[PDB]
């Protein structure tokens, strides 16, 4: 045989501790470089001028932060959507002043997660499985891409992306609420229903399966020891569990098929997350949620308020105080 | 002052909606290849 | 035999819906709570307590109708129909906000009855009662917020209102006044909820993508007899796949399902503690060290201070209309504001 | 406004754009007619 | 027994329902159109939010004298 | 009946259109019927938009997405972007509506009455999903048709009336493009450009000559490729890398169409040459630049010298410098300094905005355009309110740019999901384990332990 | 620089040289095993997956 | 004139739309009735041409 054939046989081998595959060639370097840069920048980075008004903001541990308030600041507003690699700065100090590491981390990270999906499919193929797990994983990837890349593209600046921090996430959420009126977009309601229903069904399924265990342990050992690796037993007792579910609610509602059950379980949260990601992506292009301000009037013509007006007051309060020194003109276009 | 527009729109929509099920019923009655 | 035995035999018969002894507590209270919400969102107003319109009869839609809390002048009254505030007179009872108390009070007993029903059915069929600890989670959430939060505050007026936009108002209100996102208990609740959703999706795709070939048609749904002895999917293949992709994987089918049960309930029970803490204004608002440094050094800035300024803006611009009974009057020259807009 | 010779047909024109969906619904109706064979 | 699948078919069911349901529907319509709900529940009419004397919101300020306060605020 | 039931093919009713994979007679009818539906919608939408036209408001204040394309092609538009007549739109709609009937009848016939398979009586119109020569032949034929279409667009742009040009010397007007650019360096620098800010990849075309030259080159390339793929068969390096089945081809098409949808949405959002602003409305950056220009003009008229006015941060209230040196508008709109519009270029010199021209060379029409674009920014809500999120109900307007961008972005993402699903299934079925794990010979049980 | 429109970001000869070096090195390694292919009408197959050895 | 011709066009189109699928679906109907549908198609084409000519004459200067 040749050298290339041996290399290919080693790459696609299903006997290593961790599968490599051809997608792993793009996966591993990008994720590793993103991790290294993120750790170093989170620990020891200097303040970054995020808004382009020459007012740097500290975000690293060594400059007086804690775990909660630390972050990696997005790039400067003066840059916009321009590409800013290291070799385009006159010095490393200038590169760090304008928020260089954010772009590097984000780009290598997104490439890494795409390769992660590909690698999942590849191992599924090599193991003789059915190839539909990476489709399920595509939803968190879609949401992360939506925020990190799509929102800056629509708004025209990397500085509007979500900061890589804990309190930066809250700041992003609050400003997004103030500017786009989320919580009134039906796609956000779809996402909330998705997560709540996912938690509900996880708890219900766990309870039902755990309650229907046959007797193999008696008292003085954890019940988990009954199951053996490779044992043959369907994940319930049909009589007890089916009767319990058919008696708890009306008898017409009971899943007697494991396939349909475990399909519904997979389908619900994935669809919810897809819809909420598309909601964020569409709101990136200034298509906001429902507007119900001053919609109820009496006979004379005066305005009677509703709860939407209280929400509007909160939105105005958030809006008038964000980026205090950044605006010069009456409209925030 | 009669506003014939709403009546015309309702009649047109009703006819268009009724067109399809009519042909389905006709095909079913004539023992067609449903 | 006696009356007790005959009634007991009748109550546990196989019908369309199980009734049981707990049905006496469950059915009337839940029915009354649902009917109260349905009539409140359709006919009753909030003009005399909040100064708002909150019914279809006034012009609201599904997303803006609610059953609002009673007036602040009635601190923690039980607001009985025959109490010293309404003294009969259904109309005055509706106008001062008795429907909210009606719904909450009968609904708490409805929840208790549902938990008792779960216990009773589990005992009847002869299985361990694990679906009654999983429901205790949501019971803790409801009791904690809807009862303990108002009881520590001034009055029932500071409780969530049974509506869609009223809940959004509640969220924004607690964020603005308590800095609720910074509390380390809502954090663990978020972790629990998101982990539950993740677990639900990964299992159904893992189970659905390791099925044994027990049929001949592409529709794998019709390849499962209602219950057989063999498992429908391969545990070994799933273990190998997830241990070679992620580096760690499940191997015990009981631990998996107990973990699925455990995560979200733990999240909810954790968030309840933080809400109970907020009930007494024992909040996690300030980092004193950063406040001191920012006061001394007028060049120190983090995202923390920006969030603080946002909260100040929320409070100042919302309090005037959110609490009409305080007669707040803020001239335009005292409202905090940035440049331009 | 349409050319004067065709203004009378305006109500029909106001309904044409939505016809392509009624086709999608008709597919389901046809499937239900044969009892989901 | 006698499930819904053939309950939906019984002709007597259909005829008694056709007799009964429209009466309830018309009763609800008349309940709204007569204006009786405004008096039963105390909801202000579209021309009753502000009276000629009171031009502000009528908030209740007392606990044990809510009856007299509401009687004043409504018309008196 | 055979071929239309689960017991004979699997494929339950909710996935019944998958029974047509190996039936080449009904598939033709299905595809023709969908084409007829597309033509019908085009005609009906044109007619509906024509019926509601009002000659006073601009086209972007009436919620139209179909009249703008015909106007850009040079039909019924005059100087400056005013609509003069609507007869050609009526003609286009009528022709589309009439052709839809023929297409639908053909689809119905070929689907319900014609032979089930064409591989027994019409050997020319037959295939096997695995005969590579036939697939290459079909691809080459329809590719040559695409090239002919591109050349037809070029011919319309050059000889048959001309196209609307928004950069015309004296305001937008219809003109003949007589000197298209043909130097391959420019076109293939457009193709091989980076997509980030300042470059924009192919969205950044900013004149009609480049557009016509590019469509010329595309026509030439498509014709040559069609002939080549007709007269040849796939090489060795391609045979060992692809999967040869119908579902694989479907997934291949799905990925490309998703990419095209994303590209079109970004065209609609950012470009203002093929989407002139007089018809679709101002772009995102254009409204902010207009606001800055309007307030600069007002403050200068009041008496200020707007070159040395200091802002709150000391950076410059009206004018400043971009990170490369050019003079740009101040404020938060420093991010949109890449904008180029026909109503701003009069004030731009060799190093950015010109101070003297700004001082004493601003014409009133520019002021009016700036005010209009400032007050008609692309911001709105789902129920068509218009304005910032904290505004009250007074106007009813959402720009067509937002609608087009959001819709085709949604479609692009879902068709990418299509690539993933249909391709994974195609490869798994080709391998032979899409039904499940063979319990007799589970492959995992014969691997070295980990 | 940043705003210019050079192809693939190439601004110097050495970048092009190293790109060619990379593609060509991996190409030579690949040709070390797949370089003896033929287009004769007996190496083809009739199926969905090419199992015909090399 | 224009409006009456277009009304006749609409009526003919409605009749054809109702009748054609029934003839096509039922076996043997299209074979036997394959002598009048050609006449109706010819009438349809003639109506299109007549409407086009009349509209062109009326609109032209
Ligand atoms: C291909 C590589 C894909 C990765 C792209 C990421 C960055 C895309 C980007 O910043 O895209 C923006 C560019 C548009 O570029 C803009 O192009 C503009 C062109 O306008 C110029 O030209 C116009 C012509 O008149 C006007 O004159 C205008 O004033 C003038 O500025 C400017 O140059 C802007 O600075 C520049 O940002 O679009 C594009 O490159 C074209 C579209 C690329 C394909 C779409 C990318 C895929 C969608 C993003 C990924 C989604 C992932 C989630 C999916 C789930
Ligand atoms: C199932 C969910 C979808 C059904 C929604 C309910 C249908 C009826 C309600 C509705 O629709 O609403 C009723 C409206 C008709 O209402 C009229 O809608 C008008 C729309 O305004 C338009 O016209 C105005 C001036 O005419 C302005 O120009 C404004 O910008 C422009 O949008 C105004 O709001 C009128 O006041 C109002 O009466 O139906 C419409 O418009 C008809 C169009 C609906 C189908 C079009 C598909 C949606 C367009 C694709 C968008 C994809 C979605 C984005 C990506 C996600
Ligand atoms: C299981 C049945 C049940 C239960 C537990 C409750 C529980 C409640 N109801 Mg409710 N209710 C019910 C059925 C029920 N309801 C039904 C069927 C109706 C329709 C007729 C109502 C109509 C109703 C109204 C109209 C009101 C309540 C109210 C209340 C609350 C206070 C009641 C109170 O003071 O208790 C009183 C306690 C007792 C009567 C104890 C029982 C007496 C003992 C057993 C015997 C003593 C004998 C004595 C020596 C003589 C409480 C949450 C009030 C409320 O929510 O106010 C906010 C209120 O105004 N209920
Ligand atoms: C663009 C949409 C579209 C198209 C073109 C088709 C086309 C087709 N489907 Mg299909 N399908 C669709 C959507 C579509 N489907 C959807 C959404 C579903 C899910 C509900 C299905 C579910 C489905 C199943 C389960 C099956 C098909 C089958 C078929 C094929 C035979 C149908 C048949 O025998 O008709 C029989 C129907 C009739 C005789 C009644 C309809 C008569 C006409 C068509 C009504 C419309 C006439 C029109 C209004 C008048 C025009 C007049 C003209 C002169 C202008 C055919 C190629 C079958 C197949 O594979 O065959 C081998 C099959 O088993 N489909
Ligand atoms: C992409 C479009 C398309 C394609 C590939 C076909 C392909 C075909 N059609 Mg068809 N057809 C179409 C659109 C199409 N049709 C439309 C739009 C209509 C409506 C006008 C028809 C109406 C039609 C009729 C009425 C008949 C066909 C027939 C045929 C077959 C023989 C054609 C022949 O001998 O011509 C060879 C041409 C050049 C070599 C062939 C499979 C015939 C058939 O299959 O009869 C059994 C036939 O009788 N077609
Ligand atoms: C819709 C557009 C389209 C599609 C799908 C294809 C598809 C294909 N082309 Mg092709 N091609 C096209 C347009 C297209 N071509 C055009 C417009 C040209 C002219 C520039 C060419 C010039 C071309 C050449 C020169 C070659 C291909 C080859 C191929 C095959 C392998 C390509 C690959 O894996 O990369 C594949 C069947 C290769 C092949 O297998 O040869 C038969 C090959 O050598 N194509
Ligand atoms: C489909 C994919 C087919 C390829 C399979 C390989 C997938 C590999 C995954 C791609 C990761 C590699 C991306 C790194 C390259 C990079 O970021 O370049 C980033 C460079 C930007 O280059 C920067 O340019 C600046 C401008 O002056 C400066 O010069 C900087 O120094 C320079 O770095 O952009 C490009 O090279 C883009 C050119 C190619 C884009 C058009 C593609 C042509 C074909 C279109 C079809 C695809 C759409
Ligand atoms: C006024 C004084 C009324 C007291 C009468 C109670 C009679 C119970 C006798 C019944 C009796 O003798 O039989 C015992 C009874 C079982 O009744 P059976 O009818 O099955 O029994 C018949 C025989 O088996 C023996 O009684 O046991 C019970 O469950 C006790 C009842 C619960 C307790 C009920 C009383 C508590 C509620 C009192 C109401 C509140 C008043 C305030
Ligand atoms: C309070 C009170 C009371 C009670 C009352 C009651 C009990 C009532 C009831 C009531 C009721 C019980 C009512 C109900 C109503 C209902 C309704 C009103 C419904 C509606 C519906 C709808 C509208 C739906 C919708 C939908 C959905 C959701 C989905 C799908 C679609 C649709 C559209 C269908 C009494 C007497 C004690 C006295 C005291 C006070
Ligand atoms: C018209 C026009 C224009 C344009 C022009 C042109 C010339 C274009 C071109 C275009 C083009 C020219 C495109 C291309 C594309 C390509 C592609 C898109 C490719 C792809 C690839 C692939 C897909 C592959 C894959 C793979 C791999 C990775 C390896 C192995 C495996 C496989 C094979 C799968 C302009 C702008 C001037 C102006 C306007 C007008
Ligand atoms: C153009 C034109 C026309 C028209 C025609 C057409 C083309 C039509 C046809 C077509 C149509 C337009 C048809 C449609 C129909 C449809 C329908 C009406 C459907 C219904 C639906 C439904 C009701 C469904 C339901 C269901 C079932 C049954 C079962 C399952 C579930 C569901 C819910 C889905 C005419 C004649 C005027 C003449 C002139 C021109
Ligand atoms: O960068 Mn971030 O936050 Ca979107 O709004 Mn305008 O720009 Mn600024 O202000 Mn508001
Ligand atoms: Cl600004
Ligand atoms: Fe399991």
């Amino acid at each position: 045989v040749s050298l290339w054939e041996r290399f290919c046989a080693w790459i696609t081998s299903t006997e290593n501790r961790l599968y490599i595959g051809w997608f792993g060639c793009l996966m591993f370097p990008t994720l590793l470089t993103a991790t290294s840069c993120f750790i170093i920048a989170f620990i020891a980075a200097p303040p970054v001028d995020i808004d382009g008004i020459r007012e740097p903001v500290a975000g690293s541990l060594l400059y007086g932060n804690n775990i909660i308030s630390g972050a990696v600041i997005p790039s400067s507003n003066a840059i916009g959507m321009h590409f800013y690699p290291i070799w385009e700065a006159a010095s490393v100090d200038e590169w760090l002043y304008n928020g260089g590491p954010y772009q590097l981390i984000v780009l290598h990270f997104l490439l890494g997660v795409a390769s992660y999906m590909g690698r999942e499919w590849e191992l599924s193929y090599r193991l003789g499985m059915r190839p539909w797990i990476f489709v399920a994983f595509s939803a968190p990837v879609a949401a992360a891409s939506a925020v990190f890349l799509v929102y800056p593209i629509g708004q025209g600046s990397f500085s509007d992306g979500m900061p890589l921090g804990i309190s930066g996430t809250f700041n992003f959420m609050l400003v997004f609420q103030a500017e786009h009126n989320i919580l009134m977009h039906p796609f956000h309601m779809a996402g909330v229903a998705g997560v709540f229903g996912g938690s509900l069904f996880s708890a219900m399924h766990g309870s039902l399966v755990t309650s229907s265990l046959i007797r193999e342990t008696t008292e003085n050992e954890s019940t988990n020891y009954g199951y053996k690796f490779g044992q043959e037993e369907e994940t319930y007792n049909i009589v007890a569990a089916h009767g319990y579910f058919g008696r708890l609610i009306f008898q017409y509602a009971s899943f007697n098929n494991s396939r349909a059950l475990h399909f519904f379980l997979a389908l619900w949260p994935v669809l919810g997350i897809w819809l909420t990601a598309m909601g964020i992506s569409t709101m990136a292009f200034n298509l906001n949620g429902f507007n119900f301000n001053q919609s109820v009037v009496d006979s004379q013509g005066r305005v009677i308020n509703t709860w939407a007006d209280i929400i509007n007051r909160a939105d105005l309060g958030m809006e008038v105080m964000h980026e205090r020194n950044a605006h010069n003109f009456p409209l925030d276009l | 002052m009669v506003n014939w527009q709403v009546i015309g729109q309702l009649v047109s929509t009703g006819a268009i909606m009724l067109l399809g099920p009519a042909i389905i019923i006709l095909l079913a009655l004539k023992k067609g290849n449903l | 035999r006696g009356l007790f035995d005959l009634v007991d035999d009748w109550l546990k018969r196989d019908r369309f819906v199980f009734v049981g002894w707990s049905g006496i507590l469950l059915f009337p209270t839940a029915y009354l709570a649902a009917g109260g919400w349905f009539t409140g969102t359709t006919f009753v107003t909030s003009w005399y307590t909040h100064g708002l319109a909150s019914s279809y009869l006034e012009g609201c839609n599904f997303l803006t109708a609610a059953v609002s809390t009673p007036a602040n002048s009635m601190g923690h009254s039980l607001l009985l129909l025959w109490g010293p505030e309404a003294q009969g007179d259904f109309t005055r009872w509706c106008q001062i906000g008795g429907l909210w108390a009606f719904i909450a009070l009968h609904g708490a007993f409805g929840l208790i009855g549902f938990c008792l029903r779960q216990f009773e059915i589990a005992r009847l069929v002869g299985i361990r009662p694990y679906n009654a600890i999983a429901f205790s989670g949501p019971i803790a959430v409801f009791v904690s917020v809807f009862l303990l939060y108002p009881l520590g505050q001034a009055s029932w007026f500071f409780a969530p209102s049974f509506g869609v936009a009223a809940i959004f108002r509640f969220l924004l209100f607690l964020q603005g006044f308590h800095n609720w996102t910074l509390n380390p208990f809502h954090m663990m609740g978020v972790a629990g909820i998101l982990g539950g959703a993740l677990l639900c999706a990964i299992h159904g795709a893992t189970v659905e993508n390791t099925l044994f070939e027990d049929g001949d048609a592409a529709n794998t749904f019709r390849a499962f007899t209602p219950t057989q002895s063999e498992e429908t999917y391969s545990m070994v293949t799933a273990n190998r796949f997830w241990s070679q992709i992620f580096g760690v994987a499940f191997s015990n089918k009981r631990w998996l399902h107990f973990f699925m049960l455990f995560v979200p309930v733990a999240g909810l029970w954790t968030s309840s503690i933080g809400i109970v803490g907020l009930a007494l204004n024992l909040r996690a608002y300030d980092f004193v060290s950063q406040e001191l440094r920012a006061a001394e050094d007028p060049e120190f800035e983090t995202f923390y201070t920006k969030n603080i300024l946002l909260n100040e803006g929320i409070r100042s611009w919302m309090a005037a209309q959110d609490q009409p009974h305080e007669n707040f009057v803020f001239p335009e020259e005292v409202l905090p504001r940035g440049n331009a807009l | 406004r349409l050319p004067e010779a065709y203004v009378v047909f305006s109500p029909l024109v106001d309904v044409f754009p939505v016809i392509p969906v009624f086709f999608l619904l008709l597919a389901f109706v046809w499937q239900a007619a044969v009892g989901f064979r | 027994e006698r499930p819904f699948s053939d309950i939906i078919t019984s002709v007597r069911y259909w005829i008694i329902h056709t007799i009964t349901i429209p009466s309830l529907f018309v009763s609800g319509w008349l309940f709204i159109s007569t204006g009786l709900a405004y008096d039963v529940f105390g909801t202000p009419r579209p021309n009753e939010y502000f009276t000629q004397d009171r031009q502000q919101v009528p908030l209740v300020n007392d606990r044990f004298s809510a009856k007299q306060e509401l009687e004043d605020l409504t018309k008196g | 009946i055979a071929g239309r039931d689960i017991e004979s093919t699997g494929f339950a009713w909710w996935s019944g259109n998958a029974r047509l994979i190996n039936v080449s007679g009904k598939l033709l009818g299905a595809h023709v019927a969908h084409a007829g539906l597309m033509v019908f919608w085009a005609g009906a939408m044109i007619l509906f938009e024509v019926s509601h036209f009002v000659p006073e408001k601009p086209l972007y204040e009436q919620g139209f997405i179909c009249m703008q394309h015909l106007a850009t092609l040079g039909y019924g538009i005059g100087p400056g972007g005013e609509i003069t007549s609507t007869v050609p739109y009526f003609a286009v709609g009528v022709i589309h509506l009439i052709s839809s009937a023929v297409l639908g009848f053909g689809g119905i016939y070929h689907s319900l009455l014609g032979p089930d398979t064409l591989e027994e009586s019409f050997p020319f119109f037959g295939y096997d999903w695995r005969d590579k020569n036939k697939m290459t032949t079909i691809l080459g034929i329809h590719l040559c048709l695409l090239g002919l279409g591109a050349l037809l667009l070029v011919a319309k742009a050059m000889y048959l009336g001309g196209v609307y040009d928004t950069w015309a010397p004296g305001g937008g007007d219809v003109r003949y493009i007589t000197t298209p650019t043909l130097n391959p360096i420019v076109i293939f620098g457009y193709v091989f450009r980076s997509p980030f800010g300042g470059d924009g990849w192919v969205v950044s075309v900013n004149n009609m000559e480049d557009l016509v030259g590019g469509h010329i080159w595309v026509g030439i390339l498509c014709i040559v490729g069609g002939v080549w793929h007709i007269f040849t068969k796939p090489f060795s390096w391609a045979r060992r890398a692809f999967v040869w089945s119908g579902e694989a081809y479907l997934s291949y098409s799905l990925a490309a169409i998703s990419l095209m949808g994303f590209t079109a949405s970004l065209y609609a959002w950012y470009n203002n040459t093929a989407y002139p602003s007089e018809l679709y409305g101002p772009t995102g950056p254009e409204a902010s630049q207009s606001q800055a220009f309007t307030f600069l003009v007002r403050d200068q008229r009041l008496g200020a010298n707007v070159s040395s006015a200091q802002g709150p941060t000391g950076l410059g209230k009206y004018l400043m410098r971009s990170p490369s040196g050019e003079i740009i508008f101040g404020g938060e709109t420093m991010r949109f300094w890449d904008l180029r519009a026909p109503w701003v270029e009069p004030l731009r010199g060799p190093n950015g905005l010109d101070i003297n021209k700004i001082k004493n060379d601003i014409q009133p029409w520019q002021e009016r355009r700036a005010a209009e674009y400032m007050t008609h920014a692309p911001l709105g809500s789902l129920n068509s309110v218009g304005g910032v999120a904290t505004e009250i109900n007074s106007v009813n307007y959402v720009s067509p740019r937002s609608w087009l961008c959001c819709s085709h972005f949604f479609l692009g993402f879902f068709f990418l999901i299509g690539h993933w699903w249909h391709s994974g299934r195609a490869r798994a079925a080709a391998a032979g384990f899409e039904k499940g794990i063979n319990r007799a010979n589970e492959p995992v049980l014969s691997m070295r332990p980990i | 620089t940043e705003g210019t429109n050079e192809w693939f970001g190439v601004d110097d000869i050495r970048v092009l040289a190293v790109l060619f070096i990379g593609h060509y090195f991996i190409l030579s390694l690949w040709l070390g095993q797949y370089g003896n292919a033929t287009e004769d009408d007996d190496a083809d197959f009739f199926g969905e997956i090419d199992y015909t050895g090399s | 004139m224009i409006t009456a011709l277009t009304a006749l066009f609409v009526l003919v189109s409605l009749a054809l739309v109702v009748t054609v699928p029934v003839a096509l679906a039922t076996p043997g109907e299209w074979e036997t009735s394959k002598d009048q549908f050609n006449k109706i198609f010819q009438l349809w084409v003639g109506l299109v041409v007549a409407i086009a000519t009349a509209d062109g004459i009326s609109t032209a200067i």
